C-alpha cells in the first residue's frame, strides 16, 4: 500500500477493513458489557496482575480492568471515562449504545450503503431523540421520596438488593445534609472513609466526620463529650531556621540553655493552644480537640496532654473545609490572634481502634454541612464494590437535585423515543432515513438487555413493550420480574435526564466519528 | 611483513600511486556531477535520518565519511578553498583529481615523479602569469552590473540560481552595507558582519534584505513593548540577576538584626545598576547574560525592551552599528559605577516582528554605520540551509570582487586558454617537463568537459570548438577578443561570456590552481605506504 | 506513557517508559534559524545542578530544570503523563513535600511517584531483593530492599564516597593536583584484598581515612542483621553494588571475603557489581513506569487534591 | 587480514541518476497519495497509532503525515513542507501535498524524455510568478467589519472538517476568540492566537455548550478553605515572585550563640511574611495569583485582608491573566502601583466541573486574551475539535492580516491554470511544455475533490476546463458534497489569498527542490 512502501513496519487497515476492525471491536465489548445491564446483571470478579480481587457491576471499572489492547476499546473507554467523571452514570449503556448502533449502521452499509448518509441519519435522529427527551422528562420536586427512588434505582443495579436498600437512606441522607438552598452541591463534603471490621449492611452515614487517625500521646483521652474543636493549620513540631543557622556554645551549661531556647519559638504556640483552652474550659466539663494539618512533635504532645487536649497530627488538606463546616470553626495557618470564635463544637469526640489503626469520631455537630460516610465491610473487595455504589448513587442524587427534572427508568424513554424516530423518519430527506432507524434500533437495545438479563425473550417482550406504548401511550419499561410492561414513574424506576442526554450526545457522536474512520495506521516507528 | 616484521601493511611502487589515484578520483566523482548552471544537488542522509541537500563541494566533502589518506587531502582542500576564497570548492577538487590522474600516467610511463613535479610547478607559475596578464577584466571599467553579474554566476548552479536575477541584488547590497574603511584608507568588505536568518514560509522571491540586523532572540517578557521607535540601545556584557557575593566572600550573621538588610541588597544592588541605564534614556537593553524575572519586571515598568542572552557575536555587530559601547561592568576610571548617554547607540526602530509563528528582533535604520541582514525564506529547512550556503558563496565572490578589482571570464574560458597556451610553452621547457607541463595544460581542460558533459552535451565537440577559438587568440593578434568566449549550457555553444555576464573573481582561478598544484605535487610524493594496525 | 526523570543527584536523563536510553540528559547534553530556540536553552545552560550531594538546595532552580526538561528538551505535556521521580535514600520528607507540590500544583501531572534511587538500581540488575551499596560523589549508602522496596528502618548511612576516598591519596593541595591525584581515582585503583601482600609488591578500616566509625562491609553486615532473618540469605546473596566511586576501584572481593567473615557460615554471599550501564536507575525506573503496580502506587492528582503533604507521607505517621 | 582499505566507509551507499530522480519523485506522490483522500467536505477520518499509545482521528494533512514516519529523504521533504504550511497559514496543508506530488509527477515526463532538471525548474519558477500574478488578478477584498462574511470565510475554511455539524457555532468562536486577541501598542498590531487564545477541553458534557469566555480559565482552587469562590467586581495582583520566605543567594550562614537568637531569627521570617503580604494589601485588591509558592502564614494574612489567592499558575497561565483582567505582573509587592493592580474583570468564579475545581475570571471588559472552553465527549474528539478550531483561527487571523478573498472549490486552480495556458502560447523556447504542464497540474485540486465527492472525474473536469475558456467564469469550480459545476459566488466557498499563495508557492518550491535533486549519499556517521 502507501503507507508500507515508506515505512515498511507499519501496520493499515483500509476502507472496509477499517470500518471491520472498529465494528468488530465496538460488538467485543458490547458483548462483554451486556451481562452488566440492570439489577438482575451478574458481578464480574477482576483478578489484576498482583493477585488484587474486585467484584463490580460497573461498566467503567469494568473497561479499565478488562485486559484488552484495542484502539476502538481505547476510544469507547475513553468516552466512557468522560460519562463518570462528568455524570457518575450511564457507562455501560453509553457502551451498548455505541456498539447498537455501529452494528444498526453495519447491517446498512454491508448493503453498499456510504457511512456519510447513515451518519446524517444519526443527526438527524439525535435532534429528534433530544426534542423527545426534553418533552417526556419529569419536572418534580426533589422530595426525599423522590431521591431515595432515584438512589434506588442506581444501587440495585450497583449492589445486593439489602445493601442498596441500607444505601439508599444513607446517600440521600448524606446529600441532603451537605445540601445548601440554590448553591451547587459540592460532594468533596462527603467525606467517604472505610472500615474493614463489620459486615456490609453496617455502612453508616456519620453526621460529623471521621479520621482515619487518632492521638498519638498514649495519656490523651479516647472520649471527649462536650468538644471544642481547633482546625489549625500550624507546625507544632520543630522547624529548622531557613538560612542554616547553627548553634555555637562554649560550655554543657550553654548547650544546656540553647536546648532548652531552641523550643520556645513552638513552645509559644503550645502556650497560646492551652491559655485558649484554659479561658474556654475553666474546668474539666468540656473538651478540647486540636486537629493539625500538620506535624506536632513529642513534646508539644506532651504539653498539650497534661492540660487535657487532644491531638491529632497531619490530618487531610480536605477534612480542614470539613471540619470548619461541620464543627463550625475557622481553620488557622498561624496562633497569632485566636479567640474562642474560631473554635468549633461537637457533641462527641471519640477513638476507635480497628486491628494496628486508629480512627476519631466527631459527632453530635449542630447543622454539620460535611457529614461522611462509613463504608464498614469484611473484605477489601466489598469495600471497594460499596464505594463505587454510594460514587454512583451520590452523583444519581446530585444529578436528579440540580437538574430538577427526572427521566422514567427501564428502558421506556429508549422504546418511547425509538417510537417517535419511527414516526419521524419520513421527514427525512433522502436515504438518512435508514440511519434513523438504525438509530431506533440502537435506542433499542436498553430494554432489549434488560430482557436479556432477566432471562427473557427480548423479541417477544420489546413487540410487547412497544404495543403497550402505541396503544397507551404511557411512558413504559421492562419489569424484571414478570417480562411484562409496567409504568417506570408508577413503580419508582428513574433516571437521570442528565445521564440520558449524555449517552444520546456522546454516543452519536463517537459512532459518527468510527463510522467516518476508513484508515486506521501505524507508522510512528 | 617478513623481513621488515612491521605490524602493518605496506603499499609499494606503481601499486601505492594507483592507489592514490584511485581515492582521489573517487573523490573528484562524487562531485563532478555538481558543477555549473547544469549542475545538480545531493542528498546526505546521516545514518539516523539528518538530511542535507546540497551543491557545495566543500559541504559535500565535509559531511563524508572518508579513510583514504589521498582522499582525505582532497577534502582538506575544499575546505582550505572554502576558507580562503569562499567559491571554486568544485573546480579545485576536480584539478586536482584530473592532475593527479595525468601526474600518474606520466609517472608509469617512467618520467620521473621529481620531473613531473618540476613541470607542475612551472605550469602553474606561468598559468598564474598568463592569467593576471591576458585574462583579467577590470570592474572599474564596467561598474556596478560587474558585481551583480559576478554573483549572479556564483549563484548559478545553486537552488537561487534563475532567482539570481533579483538575490544578486540583495547580495550585492549587502556587501556595499557592511563595507567600512580602516586605516590606509583601504575598503573593506567583512562579510560574516551579514547576518543570516533562515525561516521556512513565504517563497524565496520574500527573502528580505533588512538595512540594519536581525537578531533570533525575543523579548524577555511578555509585558515589555514589542515596538520602539528612538531606539536608544544599551549593549551590556553582564547579567541582570540578584546578586550573589563571590567565591571569597561569606555571609556570616551573628546578629539577626542585619540578616534582612543584607538580603534586601542581594536584590537593590542589582536594582540601582538598572536605574542608571533607565537614567538615561536607554530603551532597548541587549545583554549577552541573564535577566531575572525582577529585572524584567523594571524593564516592564520602564517601557523598555530587555533582551537576555544575545550571542556574542550579534551583541558586536549591534553595537559597531548603532554606535554603541559593549560594557562587562557599569565602571568608570573615578572608582564609581555610571553609565553615561555616550555609551549608548541609535536606531530608527527596533521591533519584535513575526515570521511563520516564530519571532525575532529587527533593528532598523542604525547609525554611525549601515549593517546588513537577510532572512531567507523556502518550503522547509533543507532548502533553507542550502540557500544560506548558495548566499553564503555569492557574498564572498562580491567580496573578491570588491578587493581585488579583477574578473574573469568564466564558462571554461580561462581553462581553454591556459590549455592552449601551455600546450605551446611547454615546447620551450626540457624534454620530460616539457610532457608535465603538457598535462598540466590538459588537465585543466576537465572544468569544461565536466561543464558540458553535465549539461548532457557533447563534451569532445564544445571543448574542440572552444581550443579553436582560443587557439586562433593567440595565433592572431586581430583576434585577442576571443579570449573572452567560454561555454554557453543552455545551448551547446561557445559565447563571448565577457559579454554575456560570466564573471569569476580572479582569485577563484588562481587560488584554485594554486592549491590544486600543490595538493597533487603533495600526493605525488609518495611512493610507500605503511598502514599500521591499530594500537589496542 | 510515563515520564521516567531520573535526579539522581547527576543529571536529569529524563524520558519515557520503555525507552532503554533516557531522552533529556540536560546538563551537560538549530541556531541560524529563526525563533527562541537557542536563547531559552542558553539561559539554562549556565544554571547552577540543584542537587548537591544527593540533596536538592535550590527548588526554584529545579522546577525551571523540570520545566524545561518538559517543554524543550521533550516537547511533551506533563498534564497527561505520570511521572516517575527519584529521591536519594533518607531523603527529608520536607523535600518530598516540595516536590509533590511542585508536579501536582505547577505541572499538573495526573499522577506522579518518588522512588529511591537505591532500589531502580537493583530494579535495573533484574532483581527484586537485595542490599545495595550506593557510594557516588557525596554520599555512601546502604539500602536493603525486600519485595523490591528499601526498608526504611534498615537503612544505615555512612560517609566515605569518592571525595573521601581521594581524600587520603592527595594526603599522599591545589584543585589541579588533587584533581591529578583524582584523575588515578578515576583510572585504575584496584582494590586490595589485603593491603600487606598489595603494598609488599611496591573505607574498609576507617583508621586509615582517620574515622572512627565503621567499615563498608561492616555497614552492609549490620544493615543485613537489621531485618528479617529469613531474608538475611536473600540480602546476603543479593548484594548489588552502584556508584561510580565504588566501581573505580573495583571492590567486590575485599567486601565479599570480610562480608562472609562477619556473617554466619551459612549464607553464601554473591555480589553483582559488573553492569555500568551509566544509566541503571533510569532504566530501572523505566521498567518500574512500565509495570502495571506503578498505576497501583501512583499518588493520583485527586488523592494530592484530598490529602496534600499527608498524601506525600503516605500517613502512617 | 589486510584490512579493507577503502575510499569512503564502508556502509556509505551512493545512489545516482534517473533511479534517484524516480525514486524521489515516487516516494513523493506516495505522501500525496497518503492523504489524497483528506481533501475536501467529503472526506473521512483517519485513526493514527501513536507510539505512546494514544490515538489521533483527523482530517488534517499535517496531522496525519506528522503522525507518520519515514526514511526516505524525500518524504521527510514533503512532511517538511506540510509543517512549513500549518505553521506559516494554518490551512491548506493537504492541498500543498497534492500539488507538490503532482508537479514532480508531471515532471516525472520531462525528465524521462532527456530534458534537463534545470529547464524544467526554470519553467515551474515562470509558472509560480505567473500564478502570483493570476491570483493576485481574480481576487476581491473583503469588508473585514462585516462579522457575517467573516462568518462565511471561516465556514468555507471549517466545512471540510469535522465541526462542520457545529459549523456555526465554531465559526462564532473562532471570531469571537480572534477580535479579542488583536492588540495594538506602539504601533504595532499582533494578532497572536497562540499565546493568548487558550483551548481547554474539559471532556463530558455537550460540544454545544462549549464557549469561548471574556476572561481566561485554570484549573485551580483557593489555597485555603475560608476564601471566598466567587467575587463581583475583584481587584487583582499578579506576582512571579513566591510569598514564601527563601534563602538567600550567597552563602548566609548564621551563628548563635545567645539564646533568644533562634526564636528571633524564626519570629523574623514571621515578620518578612507579614512585610510582603502588608505591601500586597495596601493595594486593597481581592484575588492574588502567583506563579511560585505562597506559604501558609501568607495565606493567613492574605485571608485576614479578605483575600483570595491562588497559589501556583503557569507563567503562561499568568500572561493570559494579564492580557484579561488588564494586569501587570509584579516580582517584588514593595514595588507594587495601582497601575499594576487588574481591573476589568467582572467576575471571579472558582466551580466545580466533574471533580476538578476551576477558576474563572471571566466577565471581562477589553480582555485582549481568551480561553476557549471546549466540551465534549472525549479527548480525542476534543483533540480534533481544537485543531479544528486552530485551522478556522488562523484563517480569520491571514484574513485580518490580508483582506482578499479567492474562489474556492477548485475554481481558483482551474482560473490560475487556464491563464497559464493561455500565456503558454507566446513562449516559444523549449519550456512552454513543463509550463503548461503544470498549469495542467494544478487541475489536481478540483480533481481529488471530485474523487472524493464520488462523481465522474472526466465528465466534469471537461465541462469546467471549458467552463473556464469563457469570459467570466474564473469563479466556477465544484460541490465537494454533490458533484457539480457552480458559481463559488453562488456557492460560498471562499479561502483567503493569502493561504493559497503560500499553498503555490510551497508546492512549487518543493518540486524545485526535489528535481534539483541528485545522487543521494548515505551512511557517514554525524
Ligand atoms: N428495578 C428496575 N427495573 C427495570 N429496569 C431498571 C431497574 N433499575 C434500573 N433499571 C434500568 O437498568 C439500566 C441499567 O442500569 P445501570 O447498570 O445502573 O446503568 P449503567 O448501565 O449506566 O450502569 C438503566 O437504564 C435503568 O433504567
Ligand atoms: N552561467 C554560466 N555559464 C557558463 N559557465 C558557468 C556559469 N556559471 C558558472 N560557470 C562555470 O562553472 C564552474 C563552477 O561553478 P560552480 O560549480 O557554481 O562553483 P564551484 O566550482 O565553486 O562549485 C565555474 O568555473 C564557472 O566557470
Ligand atoms: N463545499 C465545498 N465544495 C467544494 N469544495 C470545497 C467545499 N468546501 C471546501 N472546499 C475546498 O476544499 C479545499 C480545502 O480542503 P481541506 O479538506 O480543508 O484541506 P486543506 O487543509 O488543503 O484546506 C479547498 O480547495 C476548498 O476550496
Ligand atoms: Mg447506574
Ligand atoms: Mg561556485
Ligand atoms: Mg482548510
Amino acid at each position: 500500500a502507501a503507507v508500507k512502501t515508506l515505512n515498511p513496519k507499519a501496520e493499515v487497515a483500509r476502507a472496509q477493513a477499517a470500518l471491520a476492525v472498529n465494528i468488530s471491536a465496538a460488538r467485543g465489548l458490547q458483548d462483554v458489557l451486556r451481562t452488566n445491564l440492570g439489577p438482575k446483571g451478574t458481578m464480574k470478579m477482576l483478578v489484576s496482575g498482583a493477585g488484587d480481587i474486585k467484584l463490580t457491576k460497573d461498566g467503567n471499572v469494568l473497561l479499565h480492568e478488562m485486559q484488552i489492547q484495542h484502539p476502538t476499546a481505547s476510544l469507547i473507554a475513553k468516552v466512557a471515562t468522560a460519562q463518570d467523571d462528568i455524570t457518575g452514570d450511564g457507562t455501560t449503556s453509553n457502551v451498548l449504545i455505541i456498539g447498537e448502533l455501529l452494528k444498526q449502521a453495519d447491517l446498512y452499509i454491508s448493503e453498499g450503503l456510504h457511512p456519510r448518509i447513515i451518519t446524517e441519519g444519526f443527526e438527524a435522529a439525535k435532534e429528534k431523540a433530544l426534542q423527545f427527551l426534553e418533552e417526556v422528562k419529569v419536572s418534580r420536586e426533589m422530595d426525599r421520596e423522590t431521591l431515595i427512588d432515584v438512589a434506588r434505582t442506581s444501587l440495585r443495579t450497583k449492589v445486593h438488593a439489602e445493601l442498596a436498600d441500607v444505601l439508599t437512606e444513607a446517600v440521600v441522607d448524606s446529600i441532603l445534609a451537605i445540601k445548601k438552598q440554590d448553591e451547587p452541591i459540592d460532594l468533596f463534603m462527603i467525606e467517604i472513609m472505610e472500615m474493614k471490621h463489620k459486615s456490609e449492611t453496617d455502612t453508616s452515614l456519620i453526621r460529623g466526620l471521621v479520621l482515619d487517625h487518632g492521638a498519638r500521646h498514649p495519656d490523651m483521652k479516647k472520649r471527649v463529650e462536650d468538644a471544642y474543636i481547633l482546625t489549625c493549620n500550624v507546625s507544632l513540631e520543630y522547624e529548622k531556621t531557613e538560612v542554616n543557622s547553627g548553634f555555637f556554645y562554649k560550655s554543657a551549661e550553654e548547650r544546656e540553655k540553647l536546648v532548652k531556647a531552641e523550643r520556645k519559638f513552638i513552645e509559644d504556640r503550645v502556650k497560646k493552644i492551652i491559655e485558649l483552652k484554659r479561658k474556654v474550659c475553666g474546668d474539666s466539663d468540656k473538651g478540647f480537640v486540636v486537629i493539625n494539618q500538620k506535624g506536632i512533635d513529642p513534646f508539644s504532645l506532651d504539653a498539650l496532654s497534661k492540660e487535657g487536649i487532644v491531638a491529632l497530627r497531619r490530618a487531610k488538606r480536605r477534612n480542614m473545609e470539613r471540619l470548619t463546616l461541620a464543627c463550625g470553626g475557622v481553620a488557622l495557618n498561624s496562633f497569632d490572634d485566636l479567640s474562642p470564635d474560631c473554635l468549633g463544637h461537637a457533641g462527641l469526640v471519640y477513638e476507635y481502634t480497628l486491628g494496628e489503626e486508629k480512627f476519631t469520631f466527631i459527632e453530635k455537630c449542630n447543622n454539620p454541612r460535611s457529614v461522611t460516610l462509613l463504608i464498614k465491610g469484611p473484605n477489601k473487595h466489598t469495600l471497594t464494590q460499596i464505594k463505587d455504589a454510594v460514587r454512583d448513587g451520590l452523583r444519581a442524587v446530585k444529578n436528579a437535585i440540580d437538574d430538577g427534572c427526572v427521566v422514567p427508568g427501564a428502558g421506556a424513554v429508549e422504546v418511547a423515543m425509538a417510537e417517535a424516530l419511527i414516526k419521524h423518519k419520513p421527514s427525512v430527506k433522502g436515504r438518512a432515513q435508514l440511519g434513523v432507524q438504525a438509530f431506533a434500533d440502537a435506542l433499542l437495545i436498553i430494554p432489549k438487555v434488560l430482557a436479556q438479563n432477566s432471562g427473557f425473550d427480548l423479541q417477544e417482550t420489546l413487540v410487547k413493550i412497544q404495543a403497550e406504548h402505541s396503544e397507551s401511550g404511557q411512558l413504559v419499561g421492562v419489569d424484571l420480574n414478570t417480562g411484562e410492561p409496567m409504568v417506570a414513574a408508577e413503580v419508582g424506576v428513574w433516571d437521570n435526564y442528565c445521564v440520558k442526554k449524555q449517552l444520546l450526545h456522546s454516543c452519536t457522536v463517537i459512532a459518527t466519528n468510527i463510522l467516518l474512520v476508513d484508515e486506521i495506521m501505524r507508522a510512528g516507528m | 611483513e617478513g623481513p621488515l616484521s612491521v605490524f602493518g601493511d605496506r603499499s609499494t611502487g606503481e601499486t601505492i600511486r594507483s592507489q592514490n589515484v584511485m581515492a582521489a578520483a573517487s573523490i573528484a566523482n562524487i562531485v563532478k556531477s555538481s558543477l555549473g548552471p547544469v549542475g545538480l544537488d545531493k542528498m546526505l542522509v546521516d545514518d539516523i535520518g539528518d538530511v542535507t541537500i546540497t551543491n557545495d563541494g566543500a559541504t559535500i566533502l565535509k559531511l563524508l565519511e572518508v579513510e583514504h589518506p589521498a582522499a582525505k587531502v582532497l577534502c582538506e582542500l575544499a575546505d582550505l578553498q572554502d576558507k580562503e576564497v569562499g567559491d571554486g570548492t568544485t573546480s579545485v577538487v576536480i584539478i586536482a583529481a584530473e592532475l593527479l590522474k595525468n601526474a600518474d600516467e606520466l609517472v608509469k610511463q617512467k618520467i620521473h615523479p621529481t620531473s613531473v613535479i618540476s613541470g607542475y610547478r612551472l605550469a602553474c607559475k606561468e598559468a598564474v602569469r598568463y592569467i593576471n596578464e591576458n585574462l583579467i577584466v577590470n570592474t572599474d571599467e564596467l561598474g556596478r552590473d560587474c558585481l551583480i553579474n559576478a554573483a549572479k554566476t556564483s549563484m548559478s548552479s545553486k537552488i537561487i540560481g534563475i532567482n539570481g536575477d533579483f538575490f544578486a541584488n540583495m547580495v550585492v547590497d549587502a556587501v556595499l552595507a557592511i563595507k567600512y574603511t580602516d586605516i590606509r584608507g583601504q575598503p573593506r568588505y567583512p562579510v560574516n558582519s551579514v547576518n543570516i536568518l533562515k525561516a521556512h514560509g513565504r517563497s524565496q522571491m520574500e527573502s528580505m534584505l533588512i538595512s540594519g540586523y536581525a537578531l533570533n532572540c525575543v523579548v524577555g517578557s511578555q509585558g515589555m513593548p514589542k515596538r520602539i521607535v528612538n531606539a536608544k540601545i544599551a549593549c551590556l556584557d553582564f547579567s541582570l540577576q540578584k546578586t550573589k557575593m563571590k567565591l571569597g566572600v561569606q555571609v556570616v550573621i551573628t546578629d539577626p538584626e542585619k540578616l534582612d538588610q543584607i538580603r534586601q541588597r542581594e536584590s537593590d544592588i542589582t536594582k540601582e545598576r538598572i536605574q542608571k541605564i533607565l537614567a538615561t534614556g536607554a530603551n532597548v537593553i541587549l545583554t549577552t547574560g541573564g535577566i531575572d524575572d525582577m529585572c524584567l519586571k523594571y524593564f516592564v515598568e520602564a517601557g523598555a525592551m530587555a533582551v537576555r542572552r544575545v550571542l556574542k557575536r550579534d551583541l558586536k555587530r549591534i553595537a559597531k552599528a548603532s554606535g554603541a559601547t559593549i560594557l562587562s561592568t557599569l565602571a568608570n576610571l573615578e572608582g564609581e559605577e555610571t553609565f553615561e548617554a555616550a555609551m549608548l547607540g541609535q536606531a530608527e526602530e527596533v521591533v519584535q516582528e513575526r515570521i511563520c509563528d516564530d519571532e525575532l528582533i529587527l533593528i532598523k535604520n542604525t547609525k554611525a554605520r549601515t549593517s546588513a541582514s537577510i532572512i531567507l525564506r523556502g518550503a522547509n529547512d533543507f532548502m533553507c540551509d542550502e540557500m544560506e550556503r548558495s548566499l553564503h558563496d555569492a557574498l564572498c565572490v562580491v567580496k573578491r570582487v570588491l578587493e581585488s578589482k579583477s574578473v574573469v571570464p568564466g564558462g571554461g574560458a580561462v581553462e581553454a586558454a591556459l590549455s592552449i597556451y601551455l600546450e605551446n610553452y611547454a615546447t620551450s621547457m626540457g624534454s620530460r617537463e616539457q610532457l608535465a607541463i603538457a598535462e598540466f595544460a590538459r588537465s585543466l581542460l576537465v572544468i569544461p568537459n565536466t561543464l558540458a558533459v553535465n549539461a548532457a552535451q557533447d563534451s569532445t565537440d564544445l571543448v574542440a570548438k572552444l581550443r579553436a577559438f582560443h587557439n586562433e587568440a593567440q595565433v592572431n593578434p586581430e583576434r585577442k577578443n576571443l579570449k573572452w568566449i567560454g561555454l554557453d549550457l543552455s545551448n551547446g555553444k561557445p559565447r563571448d561570456n565577457k559579454q554575456a555576464g560570466v564573471f569569476e573573481p580572479t582569485i577563484v582561478k588562481v587560488k584554485s590552481l594554486k592549491f590544486a598544484t600543490e595538493a597533487a605535487i603533495t600526493i605525488l610524493r609518495i611512493d610507500d605506504l605503511i598502514k599500521l594496525h591499530p594500537e589496542s | 506513557a510515563a515520564l521516567v526523570i531520573d535526579n539522581g543527584s547527576g543529571m536529569c536523563k529524563a524520558g519515557f517508559a520503555g525507552d532503554d536510553a533516557p531522552r533529556a540528559v540536560f546538563p551537560s547534553i538549530k541556531d541560524s534559524y529563526v525563533g527562541d530556540e537557542a536563547q531559552s536553552k542558553r539561559g539554562i545552560l549556565t544554571l547552577k545542578y540543584p542537587i548537591e550531594h544527593g540533596i536538592v538546595t535550590n527548588w526554584d532552580d529545579m522546577e525551571k530544570i523540570w520545566h524545561h526538561t518538559f517543554y524543550n528538551e521533550l516537547r511533551v505535556a506533563p498534564e497527561e503523563h505520570p511521572v516517575l521521580l527519584t529521591e536519594a535514600p533518607l531523603n527529608p520528607k520536607a523535600n518530598r513535600e516540595k516536590m509533590t507540590q511542585i508536579m501536582f500544583e505547577t505541572f499538573n501531572t495526573p499522577a506522579m511517584y518518588v522512588a529511591i534511587q537505591a532500589v531502580l538500581s537493583l530494579y535495573a540488575s533484574g532483581r527484586t531483593t537485595g542490599i545495595v551499596m550506593d557510594s557516588g560523589d557525596g554520599v555512601t549508602h546502604t539500602v536493603p530492599i525486600y519485595e523490591g522496596y528499601a526498608l526504611p528502618h534498615a537503612i544505615l548511612r555512612l560517609d566515605l564516597a569518592g571525595r573521601d576516598l581521594t581524600d587520603y591519596l592527595m594526603k599522599i593541595t591545589t584543585t589541579a593536583e588533587r584533581e591529578i591525584v583524582r584523575d588515578i581515582k578515576e583510572k585504575l585503583c584496584y582494590v586490595a584484598l589485603d593491603f600487606e601482600q598489595e603494598m609488599a609488591t611496591a573505607l574498609f578500616q576507617p583508621s586509615f581515612l582517620g574515622m572512627e566509625s565503621c567499615g563498608i562491609h561492616e555497614t552492609t553486615f549490620n544493615s543485613i542483621m537489621k531485618c528479617d532473618v529469613d531474608i538475611r540469605k536473600d540480602l546476603y546473596a543479593n548484594t548489588v553494588l552502584s556508584g561510580g566511586t565504588t566501581m573505580y576501584p573495583g571492590i567486590a572481593d575485599r567486601m565479599q571475603k570480610e562480608i562472609t567473615a562477619l556473617a554466619p557460615s551459612t549464607m553464601k554471599i554473591k555480589i553483582i557489581a559488573p553492569p555500568e550501564r551509566k544509566y541503571s536507575v533510569w532504566i530501572g525506573g523505566s521498567i518500574l513506569a512500565s509495570l502495571s503496580t506503578f498505576q497501583q502506587m501512583w499518588i493520583s492528582k485527586q488523592e494530592y487534591d484530598e490529602s496534600g503533604p499527608s498524601i506525600v507521607h503516605r500517613k502512617c505517621f | 587480514g589486510h584490512r579493507p582499505v577503502l575510499v569512503l566507509s564502508q556502509n556509505t551507499k551512493r545512489e545516482s541518476g534517473r533511479k534517484v530522480q524516480s525514486g524521489n519523485i515516487n516516494a513523493a506522490k506516495t505522501i500525496a497519495d497518503i492523504i489524497r483522500t483528506c481533501l475536501g467536505p467529503k472526506s473521512m477520518m483517519k485513526m493514527l497509532l501513536d507510539p505512546m499509545g494514544g490515538i489521533v482521528m483527523t482530517n488534517d494533512g499535517n496531522a496525519i503525515l506528522r503522525e507518520i514516519q519515514v526514511q526516505h529523504p524525500a518524504a521527510k521533504s514533503m512532511i517538511e513542507i506540510s509543517r512549513t504550511q500549518d505553521e506559516e497559514v494554518g490551512d491548506g496543508t493537504t492541498s500543498v501535498i497534492i500539488l507538490a506530488g503532482e508537479m514532480l509527477s508531471v515532471a516525472e515526463h520531462f525528465l524521462e524524455q532527456q530534458m534537463h532538471p534545470t529547464v524544467v525548474i526554470s519553467a515551474y519558477r515562470k509558472a509560480l510568478d505567473d500564478m502570483i500574478s493570476t491570483l493576485k488578478k481574480i481576487s476581491i477584498p473583503v469588508d473585514i467589519s462585516d462579522s457575517d462574511m467573516m462568518l462565511n470565510i471561516i465556514n468555507s475554511s471549517i466545512t471540510t472538517k469535522a465541526i462542520s455539524r457545529w459549523s456555526s457555532l465554531a465559526c462564532n468562536i473562532a471570531l469571537d476568540a480572534v477580535k479579542m486577541v488583536q492588540f495594538e501598542e506602539n504601533g504595532r498590531k499582533e494578532i497572536d492566537i497562540k499565546k493568548y487564545a487558550r483551548v481547554e477541553k474539559i471532556p463530558g458534557g455537550i460540544i454545544e455548550d462549549s464557549c469561548v469566555l471574556r476572561g481566561v480559565m485554570i484549573n485551580k482552587d483557593v489555597t485555603h478553605p475560608r476564601m471566598r469562590r466567587y467575587i463581583k467586581n475583584p481587584r487583582i495582583v499578579l506576582l512571579d515572585s513566591s510569598l514564601e520566605y527563601k534563602k538567600g543567594e550567597s552563602q548566609t550562614d548564621i551563628e548563635i550563640t545567645r539564646e533568644e537568637d533562634f526564636t528571633r531569627i524564626l519570629q523574623m521570617e514571621e515578620e518578612y511574611i507579614q512585610q510582603l503580604c502588608e505591601d500586597i494589601i495596601q493595594l486593597k485588591p481581592d484575588v492574588v495569583i502567583t506563579e511560585k509558592g505562597i506559604s501558609d502564614l501568607a495565606q493567613h494574612y492574605l485571608m485576614r485582608a479578605n483575600i483570595t489567592a491562588i497559589r501556583r499558575v503557569r507563567k503562561t497561565d499568568n500572561n493570559r491573566i494579564a492580557r484579561a483582567c488588564g494586569a501587570r505582573i509584579v516580582s517584588r509587592p514593595e514595588e507594587l502601583r495601582e497601575d499594576d493592580v487588574g481591573t476589568g474583570a467582572g467576575l471571579l468564579e472558582i466551580k466545580k466541573i466533574g471533580d476538578e475545581y476551576f477558576t474563572f475570571i471571566t466577565d471581562c471588559k477589553d480582555p485582549k486574551a481568551c480561553t476557549i472552553l471546549l466540551r465534549g465527549a472525549s479527548k480525542e474528539i476534543l483533540s480534533e475539535v481544537e485543531r479544528n478550531l486552530q485551522d478556522a483561527m488562523q484563517v480569520c487571523r491571514n484574513v485580518l492580516l490580508d483582506p482578499q478573498l479567492v474562489p474556492g472549490g477548485g475554481a481558483s486552480e482551474m482560473a490560475v491554470a487556464h491563464a497559464l495556458t493561455e500565456k503558454s502560447k507566446a513562449m516559444t523556447g523549449v519550456e512552454q511544455w513543463p509550463y503548461r504542464a503544470v498549469a495542467q497540474a494544478l487541475e489536481v485540486i478540483p480533481r481529488t475533490l471530485i474523487q472524493n465527492c464520488g462523481a465522474s472525474t472526466i465528465r466534469l473536469l471537461t465541462s469546467l476546463r471549458a467552463k473556464h475558456t469563457q469570459e467570466n467564469c474564473e469563479t466556477w469550480g465544484v460541490n465537494g458534497e454533490t458533484g457539480t459545476l457552480v458559481d463559488m459566488k453562488e456557492l460560498g466557498i471562499w479561502e483567503p489569498l493569502a493561504v493559497k499563495l503560500q499553498t503555490y508557492k510551497t508546492a512549487v518550491e518543493t518540486a524545485v527542490l526535489l528535481l534539483r535533486i541528485d545522487d543521494i549519499v548515505s551512511g557517514h556517521k554525524k
